[PDB]
């Protein structure tokens, strides 16, 4: 359950598994995502923006509660220290590859909480 | 008569401001009633505007060149005293203009 | 509590309700004193929320503005600004929504600056105030609240549906004779 | 190093800029004649 | 049989007899929860969603379709009803589609809000839902129909309001699905709107769909400008950007209806924008400079230039302050005529407003019985007014036409397209002139694109002497039913100062162009005349100006508009207009103390009271002052020319989504134009209506 | 500023400012949110008190 | 089965259907026996005489052609055709 | 598969209120309050009796 | 192939401007997740209606959606509008 | 009226068919369009012998057809032209001395338009008023009608120019169809409406055609031929006439494989020919 870095995930085929709903956004206590939505040419409904203040991030995991896809999630990667104030600045493309370098044991982890219900 | 058919060259522009209800604009609003026709018979290419409102003030409103303005009360006054006013508007002209 | 009780004085004190006249003190409102006279003529003489011409009211700036708290060494700007009081409907989207609106008047302030900072595209607001209207259960307290902080205000007054006659006999009324239509 | 395009990219979405003639055009009159740079194409124009 | 009592919650109340008894409770803020029932079109019982329970009755009762009846108890409150909208509720949902996150509907959705508190709260169906494939309607619907529910809210609307018929219930049971049977787009020109009477996410508005969710937006009530009509509207925007138009309840302008272009052209001003003023070399290369230079390089040109060679040009989104802005500075250098333009101006005199204003308003179509269109189409000048015509010809109202025959959705008499009727109307030898004559209220409409024409002035006399010498015209029953449908928002506000179309400067030295950009040739301007345009957008004026100086948009400036019924509207200020442009008559207050003939105007309030000094009506939002000199204004004169050329009558129209530079501007009028003018193109009527 | 940030945000997006009241008791402000939010749905925490959960964990956030 | 209309060529727009001449003094009958106001009523006549005539079965050319006869909305005609078994 | 009573039927959101006049004030002072009685008229037996029945 | 912001293609693209290399997707959504998705080829279903959760166990993926495979035109393909998966009938 | 004959007898059956534009028309709208042209046509002073150009280019059936039967109601000769330069334009409206001009605007006059080519041809359309007479250096050209879209000053739409008079209000008045007034110049030479008939019935009975069958008529349909075997037929034994302007053989086989037994009327640069009935 650690909550560490927030992080996008994505479907085994490689699709992204966020929808766009915003959902993150409204429930995020401190107001840190920050969602622009414009459908992909596909037809698709994608985020062009999905950007995380880890400034103004209370790491609470209400996004990861709230998302009804599993895509965001907060990883348990906590060495995220940083130089930078905008190296703090997260966006779609740092999320995307944090999700895919995270990906197995965030599975894992999400896999082992899905079945204490199931 | 003279001072009408000079409407045309004398002003740039006559405005009417009145009222509908008003006794304040009562000779005003007879005045425009009864002598539009005439003046705009003489003067086809003169601008006669005519503006009322709820609870407007009688003012006749005269543009000389170059945008000069000659708004004058008009409250309670006959349909004699607004031919005055007007006639005396129209033959300012050449004071104001110079 | 949208309508107070016109019945009583106690719905709101006169004074509030009163709307004042315009004194032409700038240079240029001296120039348009006619203007400034036929808008006093012409202007309502109460605000009542019974109204239905809306009209905008300048910002007084007297003993009556005393009460405020946003004439600040450091801002300057607040304290002179008109903001509009309206009844602010349900969107047309929906109908039945969890919070009803309509219940009461939305006092709403232009926005004075809006711009993307580039380094993460982040929406910023040049000035704090106004990004949040504030909601009067009154037409009459809204009023009174921007008499006492010196706000000027642009008041709409509401636009109700009206009512209909409504009956599912009207889905199978008769059309009538073919000779007596022709 | 690329953040201009980023920068351009925000400001085109709510205040896309017009793209001002840049040197010599054909003038008719007082009007400068350049085409229409639409990417959609009015179809009744070209019918039949 | 008058005023009955029920009882709402066991709380006497009086109503009236002719109540339903959802009216009856909605009257008294009882509020009943619905899906069907539009308080706007006819009453279907579809859904179930409105059973309430009344002591004495087995049955729950459809609150919306059910009459009250005397002495009735009606327990809203009471469990009986909690279990009854719990059972509808369960129905409702067991085969609506898990979709709400990637539904537009989500945050401002009647089946979220009736679930969230009329619902049971969890689910039992486990079982397959039923799945629907998405139709295609055009770039301005998205269907996801496994998630409509069958509520026949926009067969109804179709059928009612637009007039048109192309939805309606395909098969039976649970796999009947409402709409086109075959493969077709919704285009009636009121397409958005069954986005609005949707309740659920079934039909979303395309362009603005997935872009935003309504808890991150602000709304703004404002007036229209994309139609004469001004219809009120609320623009919802997230920061800098605007996101939706959706209308909003006036029943004095549009009822709760707004046409594709106020709604779908918003958009037009987020592209091809100015946003700094720029000076175009010998060559035509554009350059961006200062206000200051552009300013000083104006005044120069001022200064220098002699005032019988100054002229100017009105465009269509021109407000009252800007145009007296202008009008006041024009004539501190003695200018007196605001147009250069020798061809297309409007032949009606600005000394009455009832010359130049449709005196019946809005409603009068409704109040009137016999509708004349002089040149007039209604269908693309005003598609809500034309949605108000055909409820009125529904009831008892009777419309002839003597211009082009349109495609109107009611039935209308084409009595020509030329003035030979018009000829034969006024001399009385007409059949039509009887009809006038027994008609308990004529009216006319004649567009201002007819009144345009250049027999413009012999066209207006000749309709004023018909409007005399009929009825249309009437002091017995104070009824003025004159009224030219305009065509320009810029036109009306311009004749409410007092400034006359036809005064045309033949050779004029200086011109500005006040952002027009229609009906603009490359021969109408001088090869030699130093040209200022204060605009928007770059499509015309910035091709035709010297120097090009930025202005604020509707939604960027704190504008009064001229509804064309005559309705004074507040356009308020949303965003700010982009980069450093100005709004309008800051830029002419500014010039004009730069070239020494300062105004004075130093804010909004100063100019306001100038502007009360011209026409103190203007100051009265939201209302119409009455014009007690309508059949003095209106009456007919010896001598007046009346010949008419016998070309035919046409409406200026061609392209409906593209008008302005604003909707010549927009991607989603661009997909509209693309998706539907050459289905809606048809040189010959829909006989079969 | 805390008060006022709740009373600009729903019940829960207001929850975790009472994390922060208190950050050596940390379950407890929770636990007085929680109550004074059931108090106001006039409800109780049946699964809570049924599991212990909540006696059990202000009981660890006492020591 | 489906509600809506399958994208058959052979039940396209570009197919030929024409009342022939006998059904044609048939639907005079037919009319006649609703009041004049109301030729809505013969479209359930019309689309069986249309399925006497045509192989068992109502094209779409069909309904469009009942739909211009009855003056009644063509999406009305597919209403009455997809409700009936 | 029983979700009719999902949502909790009773709830605790009972109010009680409770209100009283001034225990200062006196009959009389309360008819006068309340308008049953005029001001001035008072001290007489008849008024002040009609004015305790119309209050009951 | 075909031009976009053509009649046809946007028809056929949902009235949206299609792009067939989807690296301007790449750019503007920053992911190539259109890509990867278009590497996943059609899935065939005997049944009528099919169901998508997005995995193989509820709360794994995305909410249960049923998709109609009975479609106007035989065979027609349909995307799952919360992954990216194609489904269709497996003869017609 | 020569032409009322299948009116009269039911009004309901389908008379012509344009496939290119997807629009049936029966007897009753065939008949209300027409006299709705005719009508127009009256009403803009169009008196008998008036010359009608029509550069419309194959597509617009329908078009060309509701003019052909309004001309012949109406009484107004109608030529069609095949101008391909503004020369052509120039030396056909100097000889036919043509009243107006009907035309579509976005067919290619090679490398111009047809809208630019008249614009070339007619300078003074440009400037010419709105709703005002034309100025023309042409003695009696008086109307350019255009099938377009968008509005071009001095030329009207031809929606615009009909008038779909009334049974009660109506004032003007159509005078009767004539069988010896001209109709048609083509090739130098002039039919006449009984002419018109005339090749009508000889290719009804040279080449087997029965009073209930198909003809499709393909291609250009302003050829006398194409008049005669497709509205004109319709109009006189009910035979159900398929118009498929600028449409390749293969579609036509499709539209023609939809029916029973179709006479081809096959376009090509010569007068349209004929084939044998279905395939
Ligand atoms: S953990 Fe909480 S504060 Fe951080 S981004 Fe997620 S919702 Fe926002
Ligand atoms: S809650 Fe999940 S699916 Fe919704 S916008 Fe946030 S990350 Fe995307
Ligand atoms: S319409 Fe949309 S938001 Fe409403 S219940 Fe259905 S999927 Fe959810
Ligand atoms: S599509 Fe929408 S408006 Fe139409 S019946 Fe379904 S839920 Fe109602
Ligand atoms: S709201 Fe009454 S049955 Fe639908
Ligand atoms: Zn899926």
């Amino acid at each position: 359950l650690f909550r560490g870095e927030h992080a996008l995930r994505r479907y085994p085929t490689g699709e992204e598994r966020c929808i766009a709903c915003k959902l993150c956004q409204s429930a995020c206590p401190a107001r840190a995502i920050t969602i622009e939505t414009e459908p992909r040419p596909d037809g698709s409904r994608r985020t062009v923006r999905y950007d995380i203040d880890m400034t103004k991030c209370i790491y609470c995991g209400f996004c990861q509660e709230a998302c009804p896809v599993d895509a965001i999630v907060e990883g348990p990667n906590y060495e995220q220290t940083a130089y930078l104030h905008e190296d703090l600045f997260y966006d779609k493309y740092k999320l995307l590859e944090n999700g895919d370098k995270w990906e197995p044991q965030i599975a894992r982890n999400i896999e082992y909480l899905i079945n204490q219900p199931l | 008569s003279s001072w009408q058919k000079l409407i045309g060259t004398n002003l740039r522009e006559l405005r009417f401001v009145f009222c509908q209800n008003s006794q304040r604009s009562l000779g005003l609003r007879n005045y425009i009633a009864k002598n539009y026709w005439n003046l705009k018979n003489q003067n086809p290419n003169f601008p006669l505007i005519v503006r009322e409102c709820e609870e407007a003030d009688p003012y006749i409103i005269a543009r000389y060149q170059y945008g000069v303005e000659k708004k004058a009360f008009a409250a309670n006054n006959n349909e004699a005293e607004i031919e005055n006013i007007i006639k005396t508007l129209v033959e300012q002209s050449n004071k104001v203009n110079n | 509590m949208l309508l107070p009780k016109n019945a009583i004085q106690s719905a709101r004190y006169f004074e509030i309700q009163k709307i004042p006249a315009k004194i032409a003190k700038t240079a240029n409102e001296k120039i348009l004193s006619v203007g400034v006279a036929q808008k006093n003529n012409i202007q309502p003489k109460t605000v009542t929320a019974q109204g239905q011409i809306g009209f905008v009211q300048h910002p007084q700036l007297d003993s009556s503005c005393q009460y405020t708290q946003f004439y600040t060494p450091q801002r300057r700007d607040i304290r002179g600004r008109v903001a509009r009081i309206y009844i602010q409907d349900t969107n047309h989207m929906h109908d039945t929504p969890q919070i009803p609106e309509g219940y009461k008047w939305t006092l709403e302030f232009e926005r004075q600056a809006q711009y993307k900072t580039p380094w993460m595209g982040w929406s910023f607001n040049g000035d704090t105030f106004s990004k949040r209207n504030h909601y009067f259960c009154t037409l009459e307290d809204a009023i009174s609240y921007c008499k006492q902080m010196g706000f000027g205000y642009e008041v709409s007054f509401p636009r109700s549906r009206y009512h209909t006659r409504k009956s599912y006999a009207d889905n199978m009324l008769w059309p009538g004779h073919d000779n007596a239509v022709d | 190093l690329n953040r201009m395009r980023f920068i351009t990219a925000q400001r085109d979405r709510s205040r896309a800029p017009w793209q001002s003639p840049k040197g010599e055009g054909v003038f008719q009159g007082k009007k400068l004649i350049v085409a229409s740079n639409s990417p959609f194409i009015d179809d009744m124009s070209i019918r039949d | 049989n008058k005023q009955i009592e029920i009882f709402i919650d066991g709380k006497p109340a009086k109503v009236d007899d002719s109540y339903t008894i959802f009216q009856a409770c909605y009257e008294n803020g009882v509020i009943v929860p619905r899906f069907c029932y539009h308080e706007r079109l006819s009453v279907a019982g579809n859904c179930r969603m409105c059973l309430v329970e009344v002591e004495n009755v087995p049955k729950p009762v459809a609150a919306c379709a059910s009459q009250v009846v005397p002495g009735m108890k009606i327990k809203t409150k009471s469990e009986k009803t909690r279990i009854h909208r719990g059972n509808v509720m369960e129905f409702l949902l067991a085969n609506h589609p898990l979709d709400c996150p990637i539904c537009d509907q989500g945050g401002e959705c009647d089946l979220q809000d009736i679930s969230s508190v009329y619902g049971y709260g969890i689910s039992r169906y486990n079982e397959y839902k039923r799945a629907v494939e998405d139709k295609n309607y055009g770039p301005l619907v998205a269907t996801s129909m496994n998630r409509c529910i069958h509520c026949t809210r926009c067969v109804r609307f179709a059928t009612q309001i637009a007039g048109v018929e192309d939805l309606g219930k395909t098969g039976r049971g649970k796999a009947a699905e409402i709409g086109t049977y075959v493969e077709k787009t919704f285009n009636t020109e009121l397409s958005g709107n069954v986005v609005d009477v949707c309740p659920v996410g079934a039909l979303t508005n395309a362009p603005y769909a997935f872009t935003s969710r309504p808890w991150e937006l602000k709304s703004f009530y404002t007036s229209d400008v994309f139609d004469t009509l001004g219809s009120a509207i609320q623009v919802d925007t997230r920061g800098p950007e605007i996101m939706r138009v959706l209308p909003r309840i006036h029943e004095e302008i549009n009822e709760e209806w707004i046409s594709d272009k106020t709604r779908h052209a918003f958009d037009g001003l987020k592209r091809q924008r100015i946003n700094s003023p720029m000076k175009r070399s010998k060559d035509g290369n554009y350059e961006d400079i200062f206000w200051e230079e552009a300013i000083q390089t104006i005044s120069k040109k001022c200064l220098n230039t002699p005032s019988d060679q100054i002229g100017a040009i009105i465009g269509e989104f021109a407000d009252i302050e800007s145009i007296t802005a202008l009008k006041d500075f024009l004539n501190r250098l003695d200018v007196d005529n605001f147009e250069v333009r020798q061809h297309g101006n409007l032949k009606v005199s600005p000394d009455f407003r009832a010359n130049y204003l449709m005196n019946s308003k809005i409603t009068g179509v409704e109040d009137a019985d016999v509708l004349l269109l002089v040149g007039c189409n209604p269908r693309y000048e005003a598609p809500v007014l034309n949605a108000r015509i055909l409820k009125s010809t529904r009831k008892n109202l009777k419309v002839f036409n003597i211009g082009t025959n349109q495609d109107l959705n009611y039935k209308n008499v084409h009595l020509g397209n030329s003035t030979k009727v018009l000829k034969e109307i006024a001399d009385g030898t007409h059949p039509f002139a009887e009809r006038l004559k027994k008609a308990k209220l004529p009216m006319i409409m004649v567009g201002a694109s007819a009144l345009e024409r250049e027999d413009g002035a012999e066209l207006y006399n000749t309709l004023k002497v018909i409007s005399n010498k009929t009825g249309v015209i009437s002091e017995e029953k104070s009824w003025n039913g004159f009224n030219i449908l305009h065509k320009e928002m810029g036109r009306i506000n311009a004749l409410e100062l007092g400034i006359n179309p036809t005064s045309v400067n033949k050779n004029a030295k200086l011109v500005f162009i006040l952002g027009a950009d229609n009906n603009l040739r490359p021969e109408d301007i001088p090869a030699d005349a130093f040209v200022v345009y204060f605009g928007t957008h770059g499509d015309e004026g910035a091709y035709y100006a010297d120097i090009i100086l930025p202005t604020a948009a509707y939604t960027e400036k704190n504008a009064t508009w001229v509804n064309t019924e005559g309705r004074v509207q507040q356009g308020r200020l949303v965003v700010m207009p982009p980069g450093d442009a100005r709004e309008d008559w800051q830029i002419i207050r500014a010039l004009s103390e730069e070239a020494g003939v300062p105004l004075p105007y130093d804010s909004l309030e100063e100019l306001r009271y100038r502007v009360a000094e011209l026409a103190p009506h203007l100051l009265k939002y939201d209302y119409i002052e009455p014009t007690i000199f309508g059949k003095v204004a209106l009456s007919a004169q010896q001598g007046v020319k009346t010949t008419l050329s016998p070309t035919p009558i046409t409406d200026y129209i061609d392209n409906f989504y593209m008008t302005d530079a604003i909707s010549r501007a927009s991607v989603t009028m661009a997909k509209c134009s693309t998706a539907f003018n050459h289905e809606k193109f048809s040189n010959f009527k829909n006989l079969a209506k | 500023g805390s008060e006022k940030l709740i009373e600009d945000r729903p019940y829960l997006q207001g929850m975790p400012y009472f994390d922060r009241f208190d950050y050596v008791s940390m379950m407890v402000q929770e636990h007085a949110y929680c109550l004074g939010i059931e108090s106001l749905l006039g409800t109780t925490n049946y699964s809570a008190t049924f599991t212990q959960i909540r006696t059990m964990y202000d009981e660890l956030t006492r020591i | 089965r489906l509600a809506a209309h399958r994208k058959n060529d052979d039940n396209s727009d570009s197919v030929p259907f024409e009342f022939t001449p006998e059904n044609y003094k048939e639907i005079e009958k037919i009319l006649a026996k609703y009041p004049l106001k109301q030729k809505r009523s013969a479209v359930m006549p019309l689309l069986y005489l249309v399925q006497e005539q045509n192989n068992n079965w109502v094209p779409l050319s069909a309904m469009k052609k009942i739909a211009k006869l009855l003056e009644m909305p063509e999406i009305d005609v597919y209403e009455v055709a997809t409700f009936y078994t | 598969h029983n979700i009719r009573y999902h949502h909790e039927i009773h709830t605790s959101d009972q109010t009680y209120h409770s209100s009283y006049d001034p225990v200062g004030e006196t009959t009389t002072e309360r008819l006068v309050r309340y308008g049953y009685l005029n001001k001035d008229q008072v001290n007489n037996a008849e008024a002040v009796a009609a004015a305790a029945k119309e209050f009951q | 192939n075909l031009n976009p912001y053509s009649y046809e293609a946007l028809k056929e693209n949902h009235w949206l401007v299609s792009d067939s290399s989807k690296k301007n997707s790449e750019w503007t959504h920053k992911s190539n997740a259109e890509q990867l998705i278009a590497k996943v080829p059609i899935i065939y279903v005997d049944s009528n209606i099919v169901r998508c959760i997005g995995g193989t166990e509820i709360n794994a993926g995305h909410p249960q959606v049923y998709i109609q495979l009975d479609t106007r035109k035989h065979g027609t393909p349909q995307t799952c509008k919360y992954c990216g998966l194609r489904y269709a009938k497996k003869m017609d | 009226s020569p032409l009322a004959a299948q009116l009269a007898i039911n009004g309901n059956r389908n008379a012509v068919r344009y496939e290119n534009q997807n629009r049936t028309w029966t007897f009753n709208e065939l008949d209300a369009h027409t006299n709705a042209f005719a009508y127009g046509l009256t009403e803009l002073g169009w008196k008998a012998g008036d010359k009608l150009l029509l550069w419309v280019e194959k597509n617009h059936t329908s078009e060309i057809t509701t003019a052909q039967v309004g001309a012949a109601k109406a009484g107004v000769t109608l030529v069609p032209i095949y101008a391909h330069s503004a020369e052509e334009l120039e030396k056909a409206l100097n000889d036919t001395k043509a009243k107006g001009l009907l035309l579509s605007p976005n067919s290619k006059a090679g490398n111009s338009k047809y809208i630019e080519v008249v614009n070339k041809v007619i300078p003074e359309l440009y400037n010419t008023g709105r709703g005002s007479t034309l100025k023309t250096k042409f003695a009696n050209l008086q109307h350019i009608i255009h099938t377009g879209f968008y509005t071009f000053p001095g030329t009207y739409k031809f929606r615009q120019i009909m008038v779909y008079a009334s049974k009660n209000f109506n004032t003007l008045t159509l005078p009767n169809v004539e069988l010896n007034a001209p109709l048609f110049i083509s090739g130098n030479q002039t039919y006449t409406l009984k002419d018109l008939i005339s090749k009508t019935e000889e290719n009804r009975k040279t080449s087997k055609l029965n009073d209930n069958t198909p003809v499709f008529v393909t291609g250009d349909s302003r050829s006398p031929l194409s008049f005669s075997l497709g509205i004109l037929n319709s109009l006189l034994h009910g035979n159900y006439s398929v118009y498929t302007g600028a449409q390749d053989l293969n579609e036509v086989g499709q539209t023609i494989r939809f029916y029973d037994n179709a006479l081809l009327l096959v376009d090509g640069d010569i007068v349209k020919a004929t084939q044998s009935l279905k395939h």
